[PDB]
């Protein structure tokens, strides 16, 4: 309450919005994506991290067989995330670079009404009193094109700071859409790393998403080929990389290892071995063999 | 708690905020005259010629005085519409999280809190 | 390590959790261009007048950006259609959440 | 610097965004897109080649048995970037613009 | 002073347009240099490799 | 005697300047590591010299 300035409340309280985020908590935890696209279909949660896994191609039984792991590993990262924000003082600090720019805009029109503005005084009253009506009006003219050009400057500004707000909403729902609704293959959209989950939290003015990212973590070096010859055929994966650890060849899954015996269950022919380039010699199993002879 | 020598007090946009009162030496809170915007709420004329409005940001045991029906809501204070305590989606945004509309009640200007969906248990 | 047939496969991995933030809104504000410049100073309110209509475009983009805040709010979170619970039993495969 | 107005040198200099960009190029050709998302590892550039060929829906052995043949197309194409640069009135357009 | 505040508020424009341009091409380095895309034309005329 | 303006000018200008150098960081700060070609130069016959 000063000098003819308003601050509105927001049309949905904070107590809306948290609840819009726990639906969408809720939503995505017991639904998985299902529910952007049509109605909530349920499915059991490890299921829906097998699901995300094979989006990023890696192969489901890697999750089933690692899921205690998994599950501790998530744990221990949504600890840190409460732990980080704890701490690091400006971590939110794009939020306060709102508010302190609306603050710092208010405060200066204020302040710009005790300025002469190239007046005799900045109070209407003590020029109204203190001289006759015609150098009066003049001076108090001086005094209104100045706080009109002052409060058209503060308007045109609030445009301008409007619409970086708005293209910052604008990128708010897209992630809130393509992040935490469905899984993103958009690389550095939705964070580092491979793209699992999203979860909203509200924040005040402002959103905060917890992106859950899976990252590849103790290499080892290979030899590899991109075709293997068996019986003058080329073969190459269906899904996979050839790998050697020295001494055999196996076929792996391009993000885990994961070593196979060469089949033509997981590959397939095409061609002779005399065109690709770094072709190698090695035995590519037939299951039907053996299982017919005996 | 002026210093004995200190006569007004000051806020943070150097507005004068207290005084002291010069016969008898005691602390005045200044408060700005209560002012406001004053929305009008109607359904379309082609509906009907009722209307409410709303006094934004202002208490209203300071309104001078639609209908008598008269409640205070974060935005301001409401003549005009009754607040009910059903919840629907929002036709007519007031704030904070209030809205109003035109219902049965025969007809008449409601307000009432949003709904934000129906719940479900998945 | 490039070379012309070696290839490096990851034998593990981690899940990270990481946080990006984002403004939604911002404040809604208001003016009485007539309170603000004059202050019932009713010589002021007449000369004002004769500025032409600088105070209802004023008020008008002002209205603009406020009625556009709610729009970003709404557009950001109201993308659920429903109001979804979680169950009582929060047991979801060894994942926490809480 | 004139009547007051004056400018600032940016803080990253050419020579630190050219060491950038040629970090990238380093990165893409050893790698391939492992290193936007974790550890760089490293894959022949044939076999990247072949993924980038499965991912958009050709298979791995239309790279393999036309490696010289797309080598050469990629190469022609290069050159012709560098000609294309060389010389046409306004091709960096937006940049002066600016 | 009101042609230098002329001057300023050309200067914001401007900016938010150079930082439009700005984010698009970081968004295009991570989609499209960091990875391989599937948006068409986001990258070029093609199916981007 | 006109107050504020050209505090808030110098801000604004300071604002749009301390933007540009996020800009560039954004778009070519993105690589962690200082990668390294190798110094044999051939990727199966493609040429990027
Ligand atoms: C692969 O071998 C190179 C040396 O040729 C070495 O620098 C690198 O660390 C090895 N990679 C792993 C994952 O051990
Ligand atoms: C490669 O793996 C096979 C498993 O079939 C193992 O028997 C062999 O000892 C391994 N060779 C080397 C050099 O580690
Ligand atoms: C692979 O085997 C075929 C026939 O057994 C032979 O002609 C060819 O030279 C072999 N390749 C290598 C690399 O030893
Ligand atoms: C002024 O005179 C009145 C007489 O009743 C007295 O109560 C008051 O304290 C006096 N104030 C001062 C500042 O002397
Ligand atoms: C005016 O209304 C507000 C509610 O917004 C209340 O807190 C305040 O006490 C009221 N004033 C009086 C004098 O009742
Ligand atoms: C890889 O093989 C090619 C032959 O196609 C050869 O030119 C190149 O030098 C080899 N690279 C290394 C590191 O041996
Ligand atoms: C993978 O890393 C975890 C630590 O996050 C470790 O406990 C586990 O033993 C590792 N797995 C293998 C197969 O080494
Ligand atoms: C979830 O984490 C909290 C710590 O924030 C812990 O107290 C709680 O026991 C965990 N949930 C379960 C089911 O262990
Ligand atoms: C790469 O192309 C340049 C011409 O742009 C040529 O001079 C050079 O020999 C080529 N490199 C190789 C290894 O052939």
């Amino acid at each position: 309450k000063f000098n003819g300035l308003t601050v509105l409340p927001p049309l949905l309280t904070d107590e809306m919005i948290a609840q819009y985020t726990s639906a969408l908590l809720a939503g995505t935890i017991t639904s998985g994506w299902t529910f952007g696209a049509g109605p909530a279909l349920q499915i059991p949660f490890p299921m829906q991290m097998a699901y995300r896994f094979n989006g990023i191609g890696v192969t489901q039984n890697v999750l089933y067989e690692n899921q205690k792991l998994i599950a501790n590993q998530f744990n221990s990262a949504i600890g840190k995330i409460q732990d980080s924000l704890s701490s690091t003082p400006s971590a939110l600090g794009k939020l306060q670079d709102v508010v302190n720019h609306n603050a710092q805009a208010l405060n200066t029109l204020v302040k710009q009404l005790s300025s002469k503005f190239g007046a005799i005084s900045s109070v209407l009253n003590d020029i109204l009193s203190r001289l006759d009506p015609p150098e009066a009006e003049v001076q108090i003219d001086r005094l209104i094109t100045g706080r009109l050009q002052s409060l058209q400057t503060y308007v045109t500004q609030q445009l301008i700071r409007a619409a970086e707000i708005r293209a910052s909403a604008n990128l708010a729902a897209t992630k809130m859409s393509e992040c935490v609704l469905g899984q993103s293959k958009r690389v550095d959209f939705c964070g580092k790393g491979y793209h699992l989950m999203s979860f909203p939290q509200s924040a005040p003015h402002g959103v905060v998403f917890l992106h859950v990212t899976y990252v590849p973590a103790q290499e080892k070096n290979f030899t590899t080929a991109p075709a293997i010859c068996h019986d003058g055929k080329a073969h190459f994966p269906r899904e996979g990389v050839f790998v050697s650890n020295g001494t055999h060849w196996f076929v792996t899954q391009r993000n885990f290892y994961e070593p196979q015996i060469i089949t033509t269950d997981n590959t397939f022919v095409s061609g002779n071995c005399d065109v690709v380039i770094g072709i190698v010699n090695n035995t590519v199993y037939d299951p039907l063999q053996p299982e017919l002879d005996s | 708690k002026f210093l004995p020598f200190q006569q007004f007090g000051r806020d943070i946009a150097d507005t004068t905020d207290a005084v002291r009162d010069p016969q008898t030496l005691e602390i005045l809170d200044i408060t700005p005259c209560s002012f406001g915007g004053v929305s009008v709420i109607t359904p379309g004329t082609n509906t009907s010629n009722q209307v409410a409005v709303l006094y934004q940001g202002v208490n209203c045991t300071e309104v001078p005085v639609t209908g008598s029906n008269v409640f205070q809501t974060r935005a301001g204070c409401l003549i005009g519409a009754e607040y009910v305590n059903n919840s629907y989606e929002c036709d007519i945004p007031i704030g904070a999280g209030i809205c109003a509309s035109y219902q049965t009640q025969s007809q008449s200007i409601i307000a009432y809190t949003m709904s934000l969906g129906a719940e479900n248990s998945v | 390590a490039y070379s012309n047939n070696s290839i490096a496969i990851p034998t593990n991995f981690t899940i990270s959790v990481t946080t990006e933030i984002l403004p939604v809104s911002m404040t809604k504000t208001s003016v009485d261009c007539t309170m603000y410049i004059c202050g019932d100073s009713t010589e002021c309110s007449n000369l004002l007048l004769q500025y032409g209509s600088f105070c209802t475009q004023l008020k008008r983009a002002l209205t603009g950006i406020a009625v556009e805040q709610d729009k970003n709010t709404q557009e950001v979170f109201a993308q659920v259609k429903q109001i979804y619970k979680t169950p009582p039993i929060k047991y979801f495969g060894g994942f926490n959440f809480s």
